[PDB]
């Protein structure tokens, strides 16, 4: 069914599977007319999707030209992005087509579940987990491949660089929400903290710095630290 | 007027008869009922005293047959059966009616609300949603399970309703995901009023008898499939206005029949609220809005 904290190590079984966030795929600047009124700019979004045991991240580019002349773009988005996914998938060979998906938010099961009636094999699940992934564009490599593109584009990353290398998913997908829980509940102090020490360099090839094992350590106490912090800040505890 | 007649009440059963039901005792004296009203399919029904268990009945035309009902002691029900000498018929009737020992079919005159019930209920449709042709009636429980049912076991005792399902590819035309999902007028209109039902009043028919299936058995499959057909239309931006009109008709006369104790189980939450105050047909459906408002705003 649902996913949440008791079956949490199913992520990382061998089950070919893929998360779908929508959280940014339409994205606006609310502003004044000359009028008095307010008025949405539509600007570049993207579709977060995921495979949290490979850390394969399939960023589809929404371009704000999707949205020309359309109505009620909110709803549209979330079948716009079922429709993105689905051609995802279709493109793959069957052996790689994820046996689950999970999205996010439970609006996008209909949209997804309509465009996947094709693929009866294939288990749509929403989660009860409060996945911060929304904060997947305050990693400035993603920001600014989304907001530079002119036309719809699909750019692939590995979210986790080089970090199965030395750690498995299960961990590196742990590190990876904590970075951006902290992204997500103060984006300021969470980069002053990725990038303090001028030393500590992102590879040109990766979007996190290349820290060796003791400073991942180091950084991901400070994270932790923010998180409770800003709880405080945020709960005055 | 015709008349079904029967062997005898051995045991205590109330009965039921398109909208209107008696209580009768314990071999009392008790041969059928007569003054049945030529030219409308109708209902005869049965929940046992001593077993609520069960509500089952028997369809039927009475310019299909001369049909009467005999208690089948083995199988422990009262059972519907056909006369095929016309003659001998005639004469068991006479007799019964001559001893005075039928009740009559009680028809007030101001009032079709069988009439509107049964609108485009037809035997002929009937028999084809339940399959057992060697008879001219057609036997309904509570416990019967439907063809989609099935597929979520016994083939033969089943009701065959068409299968409507929302998230299906019958139901959703490649490339219009999303406008075939909001929109179900491709659906309703070109899969299921031409392709399958061919009119409107076929697909009226079995809406019909769906629910009254559902009202008088029970049946759970039977009240998905009327919520279901409902949901359909409503769903559906593009509805000839006749059909409309003639749907707010149907739902008003099927809410101001049902059984106000019932409705707690009968009417799903979910399907009403959508059709009454979000679907396309919101503003459609003035006299079924309006009695549902004045008679059940609780669920509301
Ligand atoms: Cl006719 C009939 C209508 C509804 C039911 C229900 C079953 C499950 N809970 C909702 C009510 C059973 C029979």
């Amino acid at each position: 069914g649902a996913m949440n904290s008791s079956n949490y190590a199913e992520l990382f079984n061998n089950d070919i599977k893929l998360f779908v966030d929508d959280t940014n795929v339409y994205r606006v600047t609310v502003h004044k007319t000359f009028e008095g009124n307010v008025a949405t700019k539509a600007i570049n979004g993207c579709i977060f999707t995921l495979n949290p045991k490979t850390g394969h991240l399939f960023l589809k580019i929404i371009h704000t030209s999707v949205w020309a002349g359309q109505k009620r773009l909110s709803q549209l988005a979330k079948w716009k992005t079922a429709e993105e996914v689905s051609a995802l998938v279709r493109s793959l060979p069957k052996e790689e087509q994820p046996k689950q998906i999970i999205v996010t938010r439970k609006a996008m099961l209909d949209p997804l579940e309509v465009h996947m009636l094709d693929f009866p094999n294939i288990a749509i699940r929403p989660t009860e987990l409060r996945l911060p992934f929304s904060a997947a564009m305050s990693i400035d490599k993603l920001s600014d491949v989304v907001m530079k593109a002119t036309e719809p584009q699909m750019v692939l990353f590995n979210i986790y660089d080089d970090w199965l290398d030395r750690i498995s998913s299960y961990t590196a997908f742990s590190r990876l929400t904590l970075l951006l829980r902290a992204l997500k509940t103060n984006e300021e102090s969470a980069k002053m903290i990725l990038l303090s020490d001028p030393t500590i360099t992102i590879k040109s090839y990766h979007l996190w710095p290349s820290f060796t094992d003791e400073q991942w350590i180091t950084i991901e106490s400070q994270m932790r630290d923010l998180i409770l912090t800003e709880y405080g800040r945020k709960y005055n505890v | 007027m015709n008349t079904v007649p029967f062997t005898s009440a051995p045991i205590e059963v109330t009965i039921g008869i398109d909208q209107y039901s008696f209580n009768v005792k314990e071999n009392q004296p008790f041969h059928g009922i007569k003054d049945i009203p030529i030219g409308h399919v109708h209902v005869i029904h049965f929940q046992h005293a001593d077993n609520s268990s069960m509500r089952y009945g028997y369809w039927f035309d009475c310019r299909m047959g001369n049909f009467y009902i005999q208690y089948d002691p083995k199988d422990g029900l009262y059972k519907m059966m056909e006369e095929r000498d016309g003659a001998k018929f005639e004469n068991i009737v006479h007799n019964f009616k001559e001893r005075q020992m039928m009740v009559s079919y009680p028809k007030i005159d101001e009032d079709d609300t069988w009439y509107n019930l049964t609108e485009f209920v037809q035997m002929d449709k009937i028999r084809k949603i339940v399959r057992k042709d060697e008879n001219q009636f057609s036997y309904v429980d509570s416990s019967m399970t439907t063809v989609q049912e099935n597929e979520l076991s016994d083939p033969a005792h089943s009701l065959n309703y068409t299968v409507i399902n929302f998230k299906s590819r019958e139901a959703i035309r490649p490339g219009h995901e999303m406008e075939d999902f909001l929109d179900k007028s491709y659906y309703l209109n070109t899969v299921m009023l031409q392709g399958i039902f061919k009119n409107s009043s076929n697909y009226f028919g079995e809406l019909q008898f769906a629910f009254l299936n559902a009202m008088f058995f029970g049946n759970y499959g039977s009240s998905l499939q009327w919520h279901a057909m409902i949901e359909l239309i409503c769903s559906s931006a593009t509805v000839p206005k006749h059909m409309l009109d003639k749907l707010d008709e149907i739902l008003y006369y099927q809410i101001k029949t049902l059984p106000e104790q019932y409705s707690d189980i009968l009417l799903n939450e979910r399907v009403w609220n959508i059709c009454l105050y979000s679907s396309f047909q919101k503003n459609s459906l003035h006299n079924t809005e309006k009695i549902m408002e004045n008679k059940y705003p609780e669920l509301l």
